[PDB]
């Protein structure tokens, strides 16, 4: 469906972005 | 000197936009060419207002209006009269608006502007009749049916003389007085402003800025106030006092102020031209944030907002530890004065609330603390006593109090937290051969130590 | 704020209605003054003074000799307790009668009205500056160069 | 402009003139609230110069 | 009475008012007070744990002390205000965004 | 100054203004309150003491 | 992550809870405890903005 080549997707699933709503909690939006 | 008018028809009450008026200098501080800030009681910008208008409508059972009801005071008033004949003349103000509390009255009598705080009994229908000669063509006031007493009082204030006129004028509304009233700290103070204008109905869309005129330190309690108005009579309004009236054309309007942010801008004179309203819309709001009557294209971060909790709810473990509190009280068998019984009770929880109320103790009475403080407080190691005695010992047996030596056998301490809980028992403790089985003490060597 | 309301107490879940029984207190309780007493039960006659300040012109305040008026000199100043020191001059900004003093961006009073003559007056503060050295270095000699800014 | 608007604000003290201050109070008693003020003014100066 | 000389032993008699979930409210179990939405869990308590935690001591978890059931916190939606607007000189009208 | 120098007023004291500088400030519509209490109350009208 | 845990700490506060404080303490006793956490929490806070 996205139109990434194979490098591309080997590079995306290389690195790794609750903790949001952990962090949620006390006005921090993101 | 009551006159209670009859002859009013029936009439909803009317409303009008009031644009952008009723902007006033918040501050005795010089400014000039700067944008100020500030939140105070203000007129939140288009809101309705109650538009009252005295007006004598031709025909057969026309519609006559002659509008002096009581209306609420609030935290503030905006008044603005459109006039063209000098009908609206005063106002009265108070709580109760009669001799029991103090009633501030502001009343233009055509010769001086006479302020009183009396305490006045007003009449229901309180008012001013000017009465039209036809022979000079002169108009004079006549009526003076306001109060009919007047004391208990300490202000008074009177001007100097002058001779209104009191014609009643055809044509077009063309004079505006518009007044600000608050209730601050114990002062009244009052704001006005005056323009020549012309229009039939509503308000003008022109922008004014308001005075200051007076700060009067009366501090007197207000809740409610009326107006007053100057009637007609002539031959041309034959009838009695009640029904021989009729009322001048004459309109104002009545709004409410409210708590808010304002942005207000400075000429070079120092006189407020412009104003913007901190909570009006969406671009308002964004002008305030940025501080400028001018916002170029973007995006802007203007506020935050929460969803606001609706109800509260409190859960602790289910209570299943009584306490045999109340089972040292059921006792079938009191002891005796000297060997009063000594209860302890820990690992519980305190429940005197439903005892107190339910047992209706004779004699329930306590220092140094209430019994609902008692239930949300703590104590270690409660300790319970209790005894049997007469009449006057209960007068005796008290914090801080001697007696007989039956009182000094139970002394209680100068500084004790405690408290009494004494009832009557005729039908348990009474023999008709006489009840022997108790004994106490009449005479003793010594006293004896508290508790 | 004062209250002079007497009616019954009502804490119990008993309605009263002015009857004065039982869980039904008179929640006005009088003293009991006597000379022959304890050290703390002398009465005490006790007065509250209040103040309040920076709401209208000043009234009332202590007897101290005003001086005269002196202008294009920076000298100490007090007017109505607002001290300080500055140049006063002849003000050209107009003030509405009820209007006492006035500020600028950053809540300074550069104008106050005179309480005595009822007269508008500036305040600008004394001059003042930067000094700098121009010195080629005590290696080589002891002459130096002042820079006021 | 913020570090002047900055210059007015109370920080925790009576009043936000040092005249003021000096004018209606005790050096013993003053002390204190001048400290107040002076420890919030020299953060904000502190920030400007970050 | 006396007071100040060891661990308390008699306190509180307490009262108890309704549950109530999927609306943000106050909520108070045991001295643990805060405000959001209480809902049901997956999660599994061990029998004498009280109430849960996250990464950031952040209370995501509660156990209701009469019914012993685990319930959640969510707290009420929030989030900043936004203004889009095309300049005060060619218009006066606002678009606005809830983010 | 030299009216309570001359009473000799037992209890004595001010809060937010010094005693001796009283006599150069200016102020607005003083107040001024006046009653009766008990010996221990004396000992207990102050701000925020309750 | 270090910007939340600052906000369990005390800062010389009697407890960290900004709630706890006001539920058994006066107010003016509390304001001083109130103004000690407020002052922690935004030196933490200026230091994540530099
Ligand atoms: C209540 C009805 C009311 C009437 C009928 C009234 C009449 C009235 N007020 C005037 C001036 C004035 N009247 C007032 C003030 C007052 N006048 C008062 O009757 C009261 C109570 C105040 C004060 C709150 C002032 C300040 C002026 C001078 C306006 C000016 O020239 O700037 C004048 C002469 C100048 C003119 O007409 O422009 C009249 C005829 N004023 C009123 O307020
Ligand atoms: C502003 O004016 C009055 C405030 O009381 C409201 O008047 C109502 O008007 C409607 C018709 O639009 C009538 O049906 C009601 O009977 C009126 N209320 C009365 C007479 O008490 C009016 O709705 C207000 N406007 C807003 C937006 O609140
Ligand atoms: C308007 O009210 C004033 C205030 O009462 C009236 O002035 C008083 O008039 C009576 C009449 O003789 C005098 O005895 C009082 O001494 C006046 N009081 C003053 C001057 O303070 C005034 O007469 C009223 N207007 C009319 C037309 O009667
Ligand atoms: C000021 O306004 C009124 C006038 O006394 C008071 O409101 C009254 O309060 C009593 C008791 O709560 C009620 O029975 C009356 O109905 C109220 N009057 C009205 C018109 O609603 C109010 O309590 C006063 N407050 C003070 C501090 O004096
Ligand atoms: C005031 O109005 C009431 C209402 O009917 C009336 O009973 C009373 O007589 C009036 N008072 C007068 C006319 O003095
Ligand atoms: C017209 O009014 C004046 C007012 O002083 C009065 O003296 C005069 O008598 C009146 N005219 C007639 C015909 O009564
Ligand atoms: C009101 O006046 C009467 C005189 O008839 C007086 O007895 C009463 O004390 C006065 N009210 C007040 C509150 O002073
Ligand atoms: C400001 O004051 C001056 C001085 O009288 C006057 O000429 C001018 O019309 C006033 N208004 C404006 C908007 O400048
Ligand atoms: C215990 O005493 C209470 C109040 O004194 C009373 O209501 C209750 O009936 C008693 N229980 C008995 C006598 O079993
Ligand atoms: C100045 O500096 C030079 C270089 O070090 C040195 O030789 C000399 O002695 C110094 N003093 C003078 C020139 O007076
Ligand atoms: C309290 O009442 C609830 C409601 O029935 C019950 O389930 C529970 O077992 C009781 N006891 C405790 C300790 O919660
Ligand atoms: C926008 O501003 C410019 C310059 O101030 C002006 O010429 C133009 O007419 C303005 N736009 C509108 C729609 O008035
Ligand atoms: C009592 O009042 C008189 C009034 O002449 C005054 O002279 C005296 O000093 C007062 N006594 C005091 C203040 O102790």
């Amino acid at each position: 469906p996205s139109k990434r080549s194979f490098i591309e997707d080997l590079l995306f699933n290389k690195v790794t972005l609750d903790l949001i709503c952990a962090q949620k909690f006390n006005g921090l939006t993101v | 000197q009551c006159v209670n008018l009859t002859t009013r028809t029936q009439l909803p009450p009317a409303y009008t936009n009031s644009f952008t008026r009723g902007v006033y200098y918040p501050d005795k501080v010089f400014r000039s060419s700067v944008l100020h800030s500030t939140q105070d009681l203000f007129l939140p910008f288009f809101s309705n207002v109650t538009w009252f208008h005295a007006i004598h409508v031709s025909g057969t059972n026309g519609t006559k209006r002659f509008d002096n009801p009581v209306l609420p005071f609030n935290d503030g008033v905006y008044f603005a009269s459109t006039e063209k004949s000098n009908i609206i003349r005063g106002w009265i103000f108070g709580t109760t608006l009669d001799s029991k509390t103090q009633s501030l009255l502001i009343v233009n009598n055509a010769t001086n502007v006479v302020i009183k705080v009396c305490e006045f009994q007003f009449c229901n229908d309180p008012f001013l009749g000017v009465y039209y000669h036809k022979n000079n063509k002169s108009w004079m006031e006549s009526e003076f049916r306001v109060y009919s007493s007047a004391n208990n009082c300490t202000f008074e204030y009177v001007s100097q003389p002058f001779l209104m006129d009191l014609e009643g004028k055809q044509g077009n509304f063309k004079n505006l007085r518009e007044f600000v009233f608050k209730n601050i700290d114990g002062y009244f103070k009052i704001y006005s402003k005056h323009t020549p204008i012309n229009l039939v109905r509503d308000l003008p869309q022109g922008f004014s800025a308001l005075e200051p005129l007076v700060d009067l330190p009366i501090g007197i309690n207000i809740t409610r106030f009326q107006t007053l108005l100057a009637l007609h009579r002539s031959y041309l309004t034959p009838g009695d006092s009640s029904s021989g009236w009729t009322a001048g054309a004459a309109a104002y309007y009545v709004g409410y102020l409210q708590p808010r942010t304002f942005l207000l801008k400075y000429n070079e004179n120092g006189t407020i031209t412009d104003a913007v309203d901190c909570a009006l819309d969406p671009l308002s709001e964004t002008k305030c944030t940025l501080k400028s009557f001018t916002v170029e294209k973007g995006i802007y971060q203007t506020s935050n907002f929460r969803v606001q909790p609706t109800e509260s709810i409190v859960r602790f473990p289910n209570i299943t530890n009584l306490c045999p509190f109340g089972e040292v009280f059921n006792a079938t068998r009191f002891a005796s004065v000297y060997a009063w019984n000594r209860k302890r009770i820990s690992n519980c929880v305190a429940d005197y609330s439903v005892l107190y109320n339910s047992a209706s103790f004779s004699t329930f009475k306590c220092y140094g603390v209430s019994p609902t403080k008692l239930n949300d407080l703590c104590f270690t190691n409660v300790y319970a006593d209790s005894f049997v005695i007469r009449g006057d010992e209960v007068r005796q047996i008290a914090p801080g109090q001697t007696g007989k030596i039956a009182d000094y056998n139970y002394k209680l301490p100068d500084d004790f937290t405690g408290c009494v809980i004494a009832w009557n028992s005729n039908n348990l403790d009474s023999k008709v051969g006489g009840n022997y089985n108790y004994l106490y003490r009449l005479f003793r060597k010594s006293n004896l130590k508290p508790f | 704020e004062r209250d002079i309301s007497t009616e019954i107490y009502q804490a119990g879940s008993t309605p009263c209605n002015g009857v004065e029984g039982f869980n039904c207190y008179f929640p006005l309780q009088s003293y009991g003054f006597q000379p022959t007493n304890g050290v703390g039960y002398q009465p005490y006659r006790v007065v509250v003074l209040s103040f309040e300040l920076l709401h209208a012109p000043a009234t009332v305040c202590g007897p101290k000799k005003s001086t005269n008026l002196v202008k294009n000199k920076c000298v100490n100043f007090n007017f109505n307790g607002l001290t300080g020191t500055g140049v006063l001059t002849e003000s050209n900004k107009k003030f509405l009668p009820f209007q006492q003093f006035g500020r600028d961006i950053a809540d300074t009073t550069d104008a106050v009205r005179d309480p005595q003559t009822l007269e508008i007056l500036d305040i600008t503060p004394c001059s003042f500056g930067g000094v700098s050295v121009i010195t080629p270095g005590t290696n080589t000699s002891n002459q130096v160069a002042v820079l006021y800014q | 402009n913020t570090l002047v608007k900055q210059l007015s604000s109370n920080f925790g003290a009576i009043s936000s003139v040092l005249n003021d201050i000096l004018s209606r109070l005790d050096p013993p008693e003053a002390e204190v609230q001048i400290d107040r003020l002076i420890t919030g003014r020299l953060q904000s100066l502190q920030t400007y110069v970050t």
